[PDB]
């Protein structure tokens, strides 16, 4: 009944770097197991018995550790190594797993393509109004969106959602939805969506007026 | 080859029992190995639930072996999971896996099945179109549905490039999801672009065409 802690929870790396994740055990374990789980595919065993590589596993992966500390290292990172890795043990047990470490791929910076949508008439007839803003294909998942109604920043009633890193281009995307009542919506004129991202000192502004 | 596929309800009321099955093909559950039950999420945390061996029973459950029962149907070639007095803490996605002998590891995993434990009532989604902005990015908004999930395709799955479906966000027992698709200016509006939404739990399916309104 050992608890397993995988730190860092998430990390990014560019091809060619030396990667190292860790797995801590609340109390001593006799040799850990590591699974690799490629997004959208079954997990696969990578390491068995702390250092022994499973068959079909690339030599660039190595495993080490003893006692309550175990680590996974990738001498040279490859694009195809981006995935979640889980450590597992079975010594003093009921068998338990760790919550995984997500190894994301680092890539060149990219600014988001912003689009804004007034509420659909169909929705308006129901008495609600959602303004949607899409910020697509940008790198540093870190971006701050701002909603402004007649100049005032609206911080309540917003829902933000990002997609995982894109398989074809290591990019991210996000949507921010501002839901209001039809009557508070028609009580205002300008609706703005502002994005602040590493790529621009000034923020990206996308707006529309009723 | 061996596949393994899960099945069970998507929504279960609290304090009720949960039942899930695992069908396997390409291999018989009586030959060797122990085909287990594991659950993950929401915070990625995992929990091994138990196993039933090729010789039947011989099963083990973690110390939380008080509401659980794993059984099998050797004639249909499938094992089952029965969890009782289920609560909100039991919502997760369940996986049935096979544990390879000698080499202590799971070599076959199923597709996973998500189970929500909630007293909330199934609600059908309202699908809104979102006519477009900047080199023409169009969108679809699915809101106010329960439970997860919905399936969204653009033009019966024919259009797959430039699509971005964003994960569902729960806002007070109701869900909201969205999707965008970017096409060339010449494509739309001449070439139709409709959003296809399906919500099995409430048996709702609707095609919503993005008109340049």
């Amino acid at each position: 009944d050992i608890q397993m802690t995988q730190s860092p929870a998430i990390m990014s790396a560019s091809p060619g770097e030396k990667v190292t994740m860790t797995c801590s055990a609340s109390s001593s374990v006799s040799y850990m197991y590591w699974y690799q789980q490629k997004p959208g595919s079954s997990p696969r065993l990578l390491i068995y018995d702390s250092t022994n590589l499973a068959s079909g596993v690339p030599v660039r992966f190595s495993g080490s550790g003893s006692g309550t500390s175990y680590s996974l290292t990738i001498s040279r990172m490859e694009a195809e190594d981006a995935a979640t890795y889980y450590c597992q043990q079975w010594s003093t047990y009921p068998l338990t797993f760790g919550a995984g470490t997500k190894l994301e791929l680092k890539r060149a910076d990219a600014a988001p393509t912003v689009s804004i949508f007034p509420p659909s008439s169909e929705q308006l007839t129901s008495g609600g109004a959602s303004v949607v803003c899409f910020l697509n294909n940008f790198y540093p998942k870190d971006i701050n969106v701002k909603w402004k109604i007649d100049g005032s920043e609206r911080q309540n009633g917003v829902l933000n959602s990002w997609t995982d890193q894109d398989s074809k281009d290591s990019t991210y995307s996000m949507s921010s939805t501002l839901t209001l009542t039809k009557d508070e919506y028609e009580r205002h004129n300008s609706y703005t969506c502002e994005a602040t991202h590493k790529t621009s000192t000034s923020p990206i502004v996308k707006s529309f007026n009723r | 080859e061996v596949q393994l596929q899960e099945s069970g309800p998507g929504l279960v009321k609290p304090y009720q029992s949960l039942s899930l099955s695992c069908t396997v093909t390409g291999y018989s559950i009586t030959s060797d190995y122990a085909w287990n039950w594991i659950r993950q999420f929401p915070g990625n945390k995992l929990e091994w639930m138990g196993y039933i061996t090729y010789s039947g029973t011989t099963d083990y459950n973690p110390s939380l072996k008080s509401r659980i029962s794993i059984t099998r149907d050797t004639s249909k070639n499938q094992f089952f999971l029965q969890l009782n007095s289920v609560t909100t803490e039991d919502t997760a996605t369940y996986y049935c896996a096979r544990y390879y002998y000698g080499y202590w590891y799971f070599d076959v995993w199923g597709q996973g099945t998500t189970l929500t434990v909630s007293s909330a009532k199934t609600t059908a989604p309202s699908v809104y179109p979102l006519a477009p902005v900047s080199s023409v990015t169009l969108g679809c908004l699915v809101k106010g549905y329960f439970p997860e999930p919905v399936t969204l395709t653009w033009n019966s799955g024919s259009l797959s490039s430039g699509v971005h479906t964003f994960p569902a966000v729960l806002q007070s027992d109701l869900y909201t999801l969205s999707s965008s698709v970017t096409v060339t200016s010449s494509t739309w509006p001449s070439q139709s672009i409709t959003c296809n939404v399906a919500h099995p739990a409430s048996s709702t399916k609707v095609d919503k065409k993005i008109e340049p309104r």
